[PDB]
């Protein structure tokens, strides 16, 4: 039955703001039953007055009864469209500003149901004042309320970079961090982390979250039991560690990712070595802390038990390259790879079926592993020289197709790294016999014409490391090198004015 | 990189006039090149050979005559009369 | 030629 709604309609529009309180006191009361609830939904003339009384009242019981009535309609289906076709969205979001707790649990919920169980609201809320009021109400002392508020931010900023930017200018990241750093409720932390991820992929919010302190705070909950929260934190940092190279506080964060390398979840390790691969590219003391928590043994073990899976070995080799290059703990990090039996596997990654982007990082790890002379012999025993030459051969016999990426490797980089690694390996005299015996000298001379200033740095450098033995010296002075090196002594970088002259010093002298 | 040489080598650096007791490899390769050039140990005909038959270098190194650019040997001949720090 | 020698000597350190 209807037959009572126009009777209930005009009384709310009474200009006496006292009878309205005595009118809506029973509408919220009459909306509790499923029976009389259907009567209010079927009448847009009735709902069009509850909306007005909400955005136009000075009383408290009226706002609680009005917005409380709209919550009782959100559970039912055709009670949402009436709220949406009566223009309720701009009014509900308004009540996200009037300070009162009793209306917010009724307003932020009625909006939450509208964001999911009815289309269009995800666009109307963005237009009509939403993300402003939602982010502004993140400082409430309640926790369950924030579980609904933060979840509405995930629905609106989802794949919509307009909304993603909107939350940014409101001081969004700085406020979302203080929620993970403080509260302990799993459902809120799972949602807040679920929001920070769809804020990380946009390269505008990426430094802002780091700047506030997102990394150091997200690592606190890496030990929490719920894996639905754990991998979301790791997924965030993986996308969010690109711009976190220049700040401290990660002391415990590095003493936790290492233990995750010994985890039975393959997707966790992949999202753990990729973090250390990025958090060790430029920082000095970061590499110290990794070495100081046993980072080598736990990381070397990962490449062993991960197999030809390049997706795990690619960040792991880069991480070892960083810890072994240019810092105080270099002599040890180049040594702990040998003591923990990591040398043989690294040479195996050179051979197929390893793709090129991994090989590019491995041939660059060899030049760091060969700095400590205690690794010259084991590399020769594992067949490093005959393999590095093989990759060097094809890399030149592929970029020589000038007569004419996608894989991700500029083929001039493999030549830049292989001839750079051999320059370090050519220090042990036994390597200088193998490199000479493989018939490689007449190849470095052709590389000496490369217009790359990094090819000439190592090509005219590895020949300098071969110039000691006269058995190779006067052999080089025959197959070219006499004329092309003559005017390498005026190139700009002082790394090529030398070297290229260091070769000429021993050849055609006496 | 800092190294503290053994006193049987310090006499060479103290001869040109060394003051410190520890040096960088830049300074050791500097004070040593000053001695060969002061005491005249190169062969001025073709100058990439250094002679040290009955000299301090002939006692420190062990070879009566070494070339200038044999590198690793010179790098290691120095690397026995020092204790790295 | 000796002065231009020991400089390239201490270049690979
Ligand atoms: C680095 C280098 O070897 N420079 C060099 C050495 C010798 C000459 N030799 C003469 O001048 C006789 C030129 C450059």
């Amino acid at each position: 039955a209807t037959r009572a709604i126009p009777e209930l309609t005009k009384l709310l529009n009474d200009e006496d703001q006292v009878v309205v309180n005595k009118a809506a006191v029973m509408v919220h009361q009459l909306s509790k039953k499923e029976a009389s609830r259907h009567a209010i939904m079927r009448s847009p003339q009735m709902v069009s007055a509850i909306v007005r009384t909400m955005q136009n009242t000075n009383d408290v019981e009226t706002a609680r009864c009005t917005a409380g009535t709209l919550h009782n309609l959100s559970h039912h289906r055709e009670g949402l469209l009436a709220i949406f076709k009566s223009g309720g969205i701009p009014a509900l979001v308004k009540m996200l500003g009037s300070p009162v707790d009793s209306v917010l649990f009724y307003a932020i919920t009625t909006l939450h149901n509208l964001l999911l169980h009815q289309e269009g609201a995800k666009m109307a809320v963005r237009l009509a004042g939403g993300l402003q009021k939602m982010v502004a109400l993140l400082n409430k002392t309640n926790v369950k309320f924030l579980a609904i508020t933060t979840d509405c931010l995930q629905i609106l900023a989802y794949g919509n970079q307009e909304s993603k930017l909107i939350i940014l200018a409101s001081g969004g990241p700085q406020a979302l961090v203080n929620i993970m750093r403080t509260y302990t409720y799993e459902k809120l932390l799972w949602t807040t982390s679920r929001v920070l991820k769809v804020l990380s992929v946009c390269s505008s919010n990426k430094p802002a979250i780091v700047e506030a302190g997102g990394m150091q705070a997200l690592g606190l909950h890496l030990t929490d039991p719920s894996q639905r929260l754990v991998q979301n934190c790791l997924w965030t940092l993986r996308n969010l560690s690109d711009a976190a190279t220049k700040q401290e506080g990660m002391e415990g964060l590095l003493g936790t990712l290492v233990q995750l390398l010994g985890s039975d979840d393959i997707n966790v390790v992949t999202c753990a070595a990729g973090i250390l691969s990025n958090l060790t590219c430029n920082n000095y003391k970061n590499k110290m802390m990794v070495c100081q928590v046993g980072g080598i043994e736990a990381l070397v073990r990962t490449v062993l038990r991960a197999g030809d899976r390049e997706d795990i070995t690619e960040p792991a080799i880069c991480a070892l390259r960083h810890l072994t290059s240019r810092h105080q703990e270099a002599e040890m990090a180049q040594n702990a790879v040998r003591l923990h039996y990591g040398l043989p596997v690294v040479v195996k990654l050179l051979h197929p079926p390893s793709h090129w982007p991994l090989i590019k990082a491995t041939v660059g790890l060899i030049r760091n592993l060969a700095l400590c002379p205690a690794n010259h012999a084991p590399l020769r025993e594992q067949g490093a020289i005959p393999r590095l030459v093989q990759l060097l051969v094809r890399a030149h016999q592929d970029t020589q197709r000038r007569t004419s990426f996608v894989e991700g490797v500029r083929m001039e980089e493999i030549v830049e790294g292989c001839t750079g690694a051999l320059h370090i390996l050519a220090r042990d005299v036994h390597n200088r016999i193998v490199i000479r015996g493989l018939n490689t000298i007449p190849l470095f001379v052709q590389l000496l014409y490369s217009p790359i200033e990094n090819i000439q740095r190592v090509a005219a450098g590895v020949l300098c490391e071969l110039a000691q033995d006269k058995e190779a010296a006067e052999a080089i002075e025959a197959e070219g090198a006499t004329a092309p090196l003559t005017e390498l002594l005026h190139s700009r970088n002082e790394g090529v004015a030398t070297y290229a002259a260091a070769v000429l010093f021993r050849m055609s002298e006496d | 990189t800092l190294v503290r040489p053994k006193p049987l080598l310090l006499k060479l650096l103290k001869s040109v006039g060394a003051q410190k007791d520890t040096y960088t490899m830049k300074e050791v390769l500097f004070y040593l090149g000053q001695y060969i050039m002061t005491k005249r140990l190169y062969d001025e005909k073709q100058q990439h050979i250094v002679y040290c038959s009955n000299d301090l270098l002939g006692d420190l190194f062990g070879v009566p005559s070494f070339s200038v650019k044999e590198h690793r040997k010179i790098y290691t001949m120095i690397y026995r009369n020092l204790v790295v720090v | 030629c000796f002065w231009a020698a020991w400089d390239c000597l201490y270049f690979i350190y």
